């Protein structure tokens, strides 16, 4: 298991930090306007009955 | 005993070296079990949250 | 005596017992050096994964 | 020692139960992961007209 | 073998202690609401109709 661990470290560490920064970039929009967000999930179901 | 005796010659070489190693860290050892008592109990604290 | 005996032939076959799998026994220290030093790099190098 | 207990018993079985899921996961998401990958171009572009 | 071995462990130690005391909570937190939200939309009805 330690070995695998390592592994697995080794070989996604670049890729697991430029998704964690695309991640960001994805999500601070989806924060700073959260509540459109929220109201829209609100508003769409009784919109398409 | 006598049949064994390059075995048991490497075995003391070998303890030499690793007891030498473990008292050449004896700092890092004793500062390893004391983070290594909460660590533990960090980590099943963590993993019964999501269990 | 008799425990000393019981004790040596227990020994043995602990020991055997134990480096039957010498070739994962042997990477032992290796490999959880390993998985240390890459722990420390993956969280020292997303400083910024607390805020994601 | 008896944290360790605790931790690695906490652990083996939150594996137990949800390795084979995670397994086959990563399994199947290869081929929808290299179709995202085919139309990246068509996401931007697509996001930015309907908006 | 040894010494770098303990070494890389104490650090390592250290390591996951604050990162655990630091991200914890926020990471159980997601968990738990990726699951709430996965298993409200896998529930039978909404299986079907998607």
């Amino acid at each position: 298991a330690a070995g695998s661990l390592a592994d697995l470290l080794s070989d996604n560490r670049p890729l697991l930090k430029d998704t964690i920064g695309y991640l960001d970039v994805i999500q601070a929009p989806l924060v700073e306007q959260k509540q459109e967000v929220s109201d829209i999930l609100v508003q769409m179901p009784q919109a398409l009955k | 005993q006598v049949n064994s005796g390059d075995a048991i010659q490497r075995w003391a070489a070998n303890l030499n070296t690793l007891a030498a190693q473990s008292a050449q860290n004896d700092e890092a050892l004793r500062s390893g079990l004391q983070q290594a008592a909460p660590t533990a109990d960090q980590l099943n604290a963590v993993f019964s949250d999501v269990r | 005596s008799t425990q000393v005996n019981q004790l040596l032939v227990n020994a043995q076959t602990l020991l055997a017992a134990v480096n039957e799998r010498g070739r994962s026994v042997s990477l032992l220290l290796e490999r959880v050096s390993s998985v240390s030093r890459q722990v420390e790099g993956f969280v020292d190098e997303n400083p910024n994964l607390n805020h994601v | 020692l008896v944290a360790a207990v605790g931790f690695g018993n906490t652990g083996g079985d939150i594996f137990e139960r949800g390795g084979p899921y995670l397994v086959r996961g990563a399994q199947d998401l290869l081929p929808t992961s290299a179709l995202l990958d085919e139309y990246s171009p068509a996401l931007f572009c697509t996001i930015r007209n309907y908006h | 073998e040894l010494a770098n071995a303990l070494q890389d462990l104490n650090r390592v130690l250290k390591t996951t202690r604050e990162f655990l005391d630091r991200n914890g909570g926020v990471l159980t937190h997601d968990i738990d609401n990726l699951e709430q939200v996965t298993t409200a939309i896998l529930q039978p009805e909404p299986r079907d109709g998607l």
